[PDB]
């Protein structure tokens, strides 16, 4: 039987993994709030980071 | 031990992978890794 020699070990891992411009990287998405513009969203996100 | 002996073990004891998953409120994907991964293990 397989459990004579195989032991079952729990672990937690990523499903996918992304590299962007030669670096490991997380993908971040979002929208401007209602009434705000694509540039305001971009400015906000860049301030946050 | 002949040379071909070492060839045969190093070939056979360095397998690839094999992956399935369990399916009930959850799902987990289970892997089995045959590839060696450091000189000490060779």
């Amino acid at each position: 039987p397989l459990d004579s020699f195989l032991t079952l070990q729990r672990s937690s891992g990523p499903d996918d993994v992304k590299r962007f411009n030669l670096f490991p990287a997380a993908q971040v998405q979002g929208q401007p709030a209602p009434g705000y513009t694509s540039g305001q969203a971009i400015e906000a996100i860049a301030q946050v980071a | 031990i002949t040379a071909t002996d070492v060839i045969s073990a190093v070939n056979d004891q360095n397998a690839q992978y094999a992956t399935g998953k369990i399916g009930s409120p959850y799902v987990y994907s289970i892997t089995m890794q045959g590839r060696l991964q450091n000189p000490s293990e060779f």
